[PDB]
C-alpha cells in the first residue's frame, strides 16, 4: 500500500506496453478491425 | 512454386530483430560501501549528476563525485592519474558509475569521434590499467528508443552502447552493463537507477522511462505474414559506396539484376580496384549504366561535387546504399582515439554527409549496412561495433526527420566467426534485403544461427538473458 | 537474507525507532519459520552492521 501511495501522490502514470512473455502475438494483434485492437499499452502486472 | 515456397521458408527461418521487453520494477537492494561516480565537468552541478549522487547517498553507499574536464576524458593515462588521485587516501570502490556519456559534443582534433565514446574507452582501459576490481556501469540519456513514444535515439550514445556490448563479452567482471535514462532527471527515476545498479546482475542492457523499465531482447520477426507495400523499383541513379568490395559487388549485381537504370559505384580506388573491369563487365551485361568512381566519401566536398558532376541528368538519384568502411580490427587494450577516428570517418562520416547533401532530391530509400556485432558483440570487435551501432540511431533520427532510411543488420556474407553464425549465401541475403525493403522495417537483422552451438557458447563467454524470447535459444540453454 | 535486507532498508528510513518495540513486533506478530536468526545486543550501534 505504501507503493500505491507513493505512486499516486507522485502523479506517476503506470501504463506501459503489453507483456511479451505471455505468448501474445503483440506485433500482430495491433491494428488502429475484424479481430484486432487499437491500444498497445495498459496497466499490467 | 515449390522452389519459391521452400526458399521463403528457409529465408524467414533466419529473420530477427531487437525489441525492448517491459519488466517489473525490481525490489533492488542497498548500496554498500563507496561508489565512484565520474562526471563531465561541462555539466557541472546540473541535472543527473547531483541527483544520482544523492540517490546513492540515501541508498547506503558513499558517493565520490569526480568532475572531469572535457579534454582530460580523452586520454587514458591522464584519466588514470585523475582517478588515482581522486580515489587516493580511501578504500577501493565497490562499483564505478560513468556519466561520461551524457556529454553531447565531438572530440576536438578528431572531429568525427564523440566525446562520449572516447571517454568511455578511456575509462574502461584506465580501470584495466589500475587493476581495480570494481564493476563498471555506464549511464546514457536518450541512447535507445524502447517504443514509438520515445524520440529519436542519438548516434553518440548508440555508439557507446555498441562499444559497451562488445566490451562486456570479453571483460565480464569489470563491465556490468548499461542503463539508459530519460531526458530529464527525477528523484524517483534515480532511486530506481541506484536500485538496479546495486542488483546482482543479468540485466545488463536496460532502459528507464516514465512508463516503467525495459530490457533489451532479441526476437524472431518472420516476414511471411507481413503484407507488402511500396514494392522495390531501382529507378534512376542508385549510389553504391564501396562497390568494388565484396558486399558492394553483391549489392551492385543484385541491383542490376532487375530494374536498374544507372549504378553509380563509389570507392577510394574505383577503376584501380582488383577486379573493377571484370566486375563492371558483368554488371553492364545486365543493361546497367555503370560509372565506377574513384573518390573517398568521407570528405564533404568530394561527395558534393560527385552528386553534381557525375550524376546523369537523365536519371535522378533514388537509392543510396552505404556499405563501405575500413576493417580496423583491434582488441580493447590496443584501442586508441585515432583508430576510432579513421573508422568513424568512413562508417559514419560518409553516411551523414550523403544524407545531408540530400534534402534537395527525393530518395526512394537510404540503406545502411550495420553488422551483427552491433546487435550481439563478439570478442575482438572493439573498433568494429560503435560505427555499426551509431548507424541505427542515425536511421531512427532520419525517420524522425521523415526520410526513407534503413539500418539493415548483416551477418557473415559467404565471401573470423566460424563458430556459431554460418555464412549467408549471396542470393539468400539479397532476397532477404529485397523483402525487407518494401516492408519498411527500420532495423531488420538477417543472420543465420545454429542455436545448438551459438547460444551455449555465448552464455559461456558471458551469461545473459537477451536470448530468451527466441524459443530455440531457451531450448539450447535448458538443454545443458 | 531477503528478510534481513528488507528489515534493514525499512529501519534505515525511520527516525530512531524503539528497539524493544521492534523486538516485540518481530517475536509476536511474525510466524516462526524454519531457518531462523537472532540479533542480541544492548547497544544501538551494532544492530545495523
Ligand atoms: N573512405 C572510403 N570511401 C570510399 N570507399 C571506401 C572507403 N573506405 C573503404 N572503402 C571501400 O570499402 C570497400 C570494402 O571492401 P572490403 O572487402 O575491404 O570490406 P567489405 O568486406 O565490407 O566490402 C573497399 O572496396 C573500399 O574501396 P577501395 O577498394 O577503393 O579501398
Amino acid at each position: 500500500p505504501e507503493g500505491l501511495w507513493e505512486l499516486v501522490d507522485s502523479g506517476t502514470d503506470a501504463i506501459a506496453g503489453f507483456p511479451l512473455d505471455r505468448g501474445w502475438d503483440v506485433e500482430g494483434m495491433y491494428d488502429p478491425a475484424p479481430g484486432k485492437t487499437y491500444v498497445k499499452e495498459a496497466g499490467f502486472l | 512454386w515449390r522452389r519459391r515456397q521452400r526458399e521463403q521458408s528457409a529465408l524467414d527461418d533466419l529473420r530477427y530483430k531487437v525489441t525492448w521487453k517491459p519488466t517489473a520494477v525490481a525490489d533492488g537492494a542497498s548500496a554498500t560501501g563507496t561508489w565512484l561516480v565520474v562526471v563531465p565537468e561541462s555539466l557541472a552541478g546540473g541535472g543527473w549528476p547531483v541527483v544520482v549522487a544523492r540517490a546513492v547517498d540515501q541508498a547506503g553507499g558513499r558517493p565520490v563525485v569526480l568532475s572531469v574536464d572535457a579534454a582530460d576524458g580523452a586520454d587514458r593515462s591522464r584519466l588514470g592519474l585523475r582517478i588515482h588521485e581522486a580515489l587516493g587516501e580511501g578504500p577501493v570502490p565497490d562499483a564505478v558509475v560513468s556519466l561520461l556519456a551524457l556529454d553531447p559534443s565531438a572530440l576536438p582534433g578528431l572531429p568525427d569521434v564523440p566525446q562520449a565514446l572516447a571517454s568511455t574507452a578511456a575509462l574502461v582501459q584506465a580501470l584495466l590499467d589500475l587493476g581495480l576490481e570494481a564493476r563498471l556501469w555506464c549511464v546514457t540519456s536518450g541512447a535507445v528508443s524502447v517504443s514509438g513514444a520515445d524520440g529519436p535515439s542519438a548516434p553518440e550514445q548508440a555508439a557507446v552502447w555498441g562499444f559497451g556490448r562488445v566490451a562486456g563479452l570479453e571483460h565480464p567482471h569489470l563491465w556490468a552493463g548499461l542503463v539508459d535514462l530519460p531526458p530529464e532527471a527525477d528523484e524517483r527515476t534515480a532511486a530506481r537507477l541506484v536500485g538496479v545498479l546495486a542488483g546482482a546482475g543479468g540485466e545488463d542492457q536496460v532502459a528507464l522511462r516514465s512508463s516503467g523499465v525495459f530490457v533489451r531482447r532479441l526476437v524472431r520477426a518472420p516476414a511471411s505474414e507481413v503484407p507488402a507495400v511500396r514494392s522495390w523499383k531501382p529507378g534512376g541513379t542508385v549510389l553504391v559506396t564501396g562497390g568494388t568490395g565484396g558486399l558492394g559487388r553483391q549489392v551492385a549485381r543484385w541491383l542490376a539484376r532487375g530494374g536498374a537504370d544507372h549504378l553509380l559505384l563509389v570507392s577510394r580506388r574505383g577503376v584501380d580496384a582488383p577486379g573493377a573491369d571484370e566486375l563492371v563487365d558483368e554488371l553492364t551485361d545486365l543493361g546497367a549504366r555503370v560509372t565506377v568512381a574513384a573518390c573517398d566519401v568521407a570528405d564533404r566536398d568530394a561527395v558534393q561535387r560527385l552528386l553534381s558532376e557525375q550524376v546523369p541528368s537523365d536519371a535522378p538519384l533514388t537509392a543510396v546504399i552505404h556499405t563501405a568502411a575500413v576493417l580496423d580490427d583491434g582488441v580493447i587494450d590496443s584501442l586508441s582515439p585515432e583508430r576510432m577516428e579513421q573508422v568513424l570517418r568512413v562508417k559514419v562520416g560518409g553516411a551523414v554527409h550523403l544524407y545531408e547533401l540530400t534534402r534537395e532530391s527525393d530518395l526512394s530509400a537510404f540503406v545502411l549496412f550495420s553488422s551483427f556485432g552491433s546487435t550481439f558483440g563478439l570478442p575482438g570487435l572493439g573498433n568494429y561495433a560503435p560505427g555499426n551501432a551509431a548507424l541505427e540511431a542515425l536511421a531512427e533520427q532520419w525517420r524522425a526527420e521523415g526520410r526513407p532510411a534503413t539500418a539493415v543488420g548483416w551477418g557473415t556474407w559467404a565471401g573470423g566467426r566460424t563458430h556459431g553464425i554460418h555464412e549467408l549465401e549471396p542470393a539468400l541475403a539479397t532476397a532477404a534485403l529485397e523483402q525487407a525493403l518494401e516492408r519498411d522495417e527500420s532495423s531488420p537483422v538477417i543472420i543465420d544461427i545454429d542455436w545448438e552451438r551459438f547460444a551455449v557458447a555465448f552464455h559461456a563467454k558471458r551469461p545473459t538473458r537477451g536470448f530468451e524470447l527466441v524459443p530455440e535459444a531457451q531450448a539450447a540453454l535448458e538443454a545443458a | 537474507r531477503a528478510q534481513a535486507r528488507r528489515l534493514h532498508t525499512h529501519l534505515a528510513r525511520h527516525p530512531h525507532p524503539d528497539p524493544t518495540d521492534i523486538a516485540h513486533a518481530l517475536a509476536t506478530t511474525r510466524t516462526p519459520h524454519e531457518h531462523r536468526a537472532a540479533l542480541v545486543t544492548d547497544d544501538h550501534g551494532t544492530r545495523g552492521p
